[PDB]
């Protein structure tokens, strides 16, 4: 399917499915 | 009768065996693949995607999928787009309370309800209100094939 174009690698690096945010 | 040989003219439940919550990323990729009959187990997908046990990123997921010939794209779509052409099993990025980041498999969005397959849960359906609260953005849309419509 074509919904649009893929973004920069940094976006994919930001996206995570087994990570933890608010590290504090 | 026999007007068309509908391949997989029925919906099935993909029984993916969960190991750790970090496997969720690979489990997502596995769910879509096996849904279309492609025998790709989350275990093999883990080593394929270079699954990081501290941060399984979508960057590795998409590349590894494409290594299988399974075309994937990393796009950004808003909640309004969910009511447009969303009919894909897809790996979406959700972060609960800005703490725990996981991937959930989107099936379809209807009546403002997003049907997702969470690797840590069963089949859970979140409203726009619920979904957008944890879903910041980021969808890895998956293509069932190139010319897979043909035979």
């Amino acid at each position: 399917l074509n919904i649009g174009r893929e973004l920069t690698d940094e976006e994919l690096m930001e996206m995570t499915g087994g990570s933890t945010f608010s590290i504090q | 009768s026999n007007a068309m040989l509908r391949r997989l003219f029925k919906k099935k439940y993909v029984c993916v065996r969960q190991y750790d919550l970090t496997d969720a990323g690979a489990a997502c990729l596995s769910s879509i693949a096996q849904y279309y009959g492609l025998k790709m187990s989350l275990a093999k997908i883990r080593e394929m995607t270079g699954t990081d046990t501290q941060g399984t990123n979508a960057y590795g997921l998409i590349h590894a999928a494409k290594q299988l010939g399974f075309s994937a794209k990393g796009v950004k779509a808003s909640k309004e787009d969910l009511l447009k052409d969303f009919r894909l099993p897809a790996i979406a990025n959700v972060i609960v309370d800005n703490r725990l980041a996981h991937f959930v498999v989107i099936y379809s969005i209807k009546n403002r309800i997003i049907t997702v397959a969470d690797p840590g849960k069963g089949i859970v359906r979140y409203s726009m209100d619920d979904f957008c609260s944890i879903w910041t953005g980021g969808l890895v849309l998956l293509e069932p094939g190139e010319a897979f419509q043909k035979g």
